[PDB]
């Protein structure tokens, strides 16, 4: 809980100033990325990648004052500069892959996600109404697509790069 | 601090630098010769804190000093509801000699004034999104309990305040956490919380608000 979230050179991840790749741990070949699913024309669900490695990076944020983020912290999750918020994951039910990770066009004040310590990195961990139970994220493979999405239990391990390299 | 400026060196001695690898993350106000008091989202299980500071740099600092502390009291309501109740006591291992440069505040007993202009002070971020080197001050007006539970509830809580969100676009930013907001001479508020990005017109910050809290700082100082 009162750890701090650190980045692959051991320093703590800012709060939403920096953006910062997640590296899959035991998949470091993929990426994150945008696909389709059902049949949305516009791609909003966010895969595991391998043609794309680092992937999009992201940004974390908590409303708090404070500009490292702890693994106890609510965050939002999004890819984009800081001064957007058209790229806000959330978690969605989608047939058939269950609660997809999707990005949206906007932001609650609190997130649903946190960020907690995992084997070698962190998992990302859903509070579906920000109560106390978390469900982690992992993949669900569909239609030739690994689609992050509810797997409890299952969860896709990140180290988390900082994105020094754009 | 947002749109505001050096602070007068040594005019804030209550200000606590709470620092992790010689880095600040937090604030703190020292309340007591033995306690600091900051946020509870600011919680780690020990501290390095700086009293005397104005840059960060205590060699370059007479009448600093750089201080430990192991023990911290988060209140036993924090985070319930989300946000709300955000203040914890840290214990310095020892006591401090008050001066000039290092003295403790009195704590507000009477709650905000709706339209008061108060001052914050920190190391956070500026405007332009780069640390300062040294402690800045800034202005902020109280806003009416009406208009901040307007724009946050349902996280609005009589344990918070909204100060800011002017024309001006004076405020706090990240960083600021855990330091000090002075109304009329005493200490009414710490830095909590806001709506991304700082200094938005018409978005005020969100405080502690410490008129509520006298009682257990001072039952959990004298225990
Ligand atoms: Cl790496
Ligand atoms: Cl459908």
């Amino acid at each position: 809980g009162s750890s701090v979230v650190v980045d692959t050179n051991g320093q703590p991840v800012s709060n939403g100033a920096d953006a910062y790749y997640l590296v899959p741990v035991s998949h470091g070949h993929a990426g994150l990325a945008l696909a389709k699913i059902g049949n949305e024309a516009e791609p909003r669900a966010v895969v595991l990648d391998p043609h794309h490695r680092p992937g999009l990076p992201v940004r974390f944020e908590s409303p708090l004052f404070i500009n490292i983020i702890k693994e106890s912290y609510f965050l939002n999750i999004k890819f984009g500069p800081s001064s957007s918020d058209s790229g806000v994951w959330d978690v969605i039910q989608q047939d058939p892959i269950g609660l997809a990770v999707k990005v949206t066009d906007t932001k609650s004040l609190l997130g649903p996600f946190k960020v907690e310590k995992e084997g070698e990195g962190y998992k990302i961990v859903y509070y579906p109404e920000r109560g106390q139970t978390g469900l982690d994220i992992g993949l669900v493979h569909r239609n030739d697509k690994y689609y992050l999405a509810v797997k409890d239990g299952e969860p896709c391990v990140f180290k988390i790069r900082k994105a020094t390299d754009e | 601090i947002i749109n505001g400026e050096d602070c007068s060196p040594h005019s804030q001695p209550w200000q606590a630098a709470l620092v992790m690898e010689n880095e600040l993350f937090c604030s703190g106000v020292l309340v007591h010769p033995q306690w600091v008091l900051s946020a509870a989202h600011c919680f780690q299980n020990s501290y390095t804190i700086g009293l005397g500071l104005h840059s960060l740099e205590a060699d370059q600092e007479p009448g600093s000093q750089m201080v430990e502390a192991s023990l911290s009291v988060r209140h036993p309501e924090y985070n319930r509801p989300l946000l709300a109740n955000d203040l914890m006591l840290i214990k310095l291992d020892e006591s401090v000699s008050e001066s000039d440069t290092i003295r403790s505040i009195s704590i507000a007993s009477q709650c905000p004034t709706a339209g008061n202009s108060c001052l914050v002070s920190g190391w956070g971020l500026l405007a332009n999104g780069r640390m300062p080197t040294v402690l800045q001050c800034v202005n902020v007006s109280v806003v009416s309990e009406e208009v901040c539970s307007k724009l946050y509830d349902p996280l609005y809580h009589p344990s918070m305040f909204c100060a800011g969100g002017g024309q001006d676009q004076k405020d706090s930013c990240n960083g600021d956490s855990g330091g000090p907001l002075i109304c009329n001479g005493y200490l009414q508020g710490l830095v909590s919380f806001g709506k991304a990005p700082c200094g938005q017109v018409g978005v005020p910050g969100v405080y502690t608000n410490l008129c509520k809290f006298t009682e257990w700082i001072e039952k959990t100082v004298q225990a």
